[PDB]
């Protein structure tokens, strides 16, 4: 993923108060949806 | 990485201008519609990636 | 990068910086494309980015993507809606996907 796009997602934790196994699944989730594209 | 930065910098400058080529073209309404939509995406992640990553 | 992939990633990066209307300009090419999910990723990105959590679950709630589940469940964390995270929480456990059952293991975490 482009830097600053892991940048804000290193940032998901504190913004939204949600610990680290949240947000590497929602990471994971995001870049399978961008994987999709033809 | 700078290198990353002024790469994707780089590929989307180089559709823009492409796609400006390709509107010179003509076409008929509903072409421009795509067209018009893609150069407006284009501008705005420029726009973005200027703005963020400077 | 795909072009449109690369597209995708910068509105993300839009969504998460201020810059929602330029988010939502290169959503609207990825609209005309057929990219509806990555369209709604971006759309829900942007109201919650801001803050406004019952507009991005009342638009996730009228179009449904399996694997955006964890973002309306995330609307309902953060609002409060207890009752309505629990209920989702429940209906996604029972999915085959790791990546769902982490998120599902991790919320439940989260809220002990």
């Amino acid at each position: 993923l482009l830097a600053d796009l892991q940048h804000s997602i290193n940032k998901w934790s504190v913004i939204y108060n949600i610990n680290s196994t949240i947000v590497r699944s929602m990471k994971d989730l995001m870049q399978g949806i961008l994987q999709k594209f033809p | 990485n700078v290198e990353t930065v002024r790469s994707i910098t780089m590929q989307l400058e180089m559709a823009l201008t492409k796609l400006k080529k390709d509107m010179m073209r003509g076409g008929d309404a509903k072409q421009y519609q795509v067209w018009q939509r893609e150069s407006k995406a284009l501008e705005s992640a420029i726009a973005i990636i200027h703005y963020v990553a400077g | 990068y795909k072009l449109n992939v690369l597209l995708a990633e910068i509105a993300l990066i839009g969504t998460g910086n201020h810059y929602h209307e330029e988010a939502n300009c290169i959503a609207e090419w990825l609209h005309l494309k057929g990219e509806e999910e990555a369209v709604q990723l971006i759309r829900l990105s942007s109201l919650m980015n801001r803050g406004d959590y019952a507009s991005a679950l009342q638009q996730g709630n009228k179009l449904a993507y399996p694997d955006l589940e964890p973002w309306l469940a995330l609307c309902e964390y953060r609002l409060g809606l207890g009752s309505a995270l629990e209920s989702r929480l429940n209906r996604l456990a029972r999915s085959q996907d790791p990546r769902i059952q982490t998120f599902v293991n991790g919320m439940r975490e989260q809220l002990k």
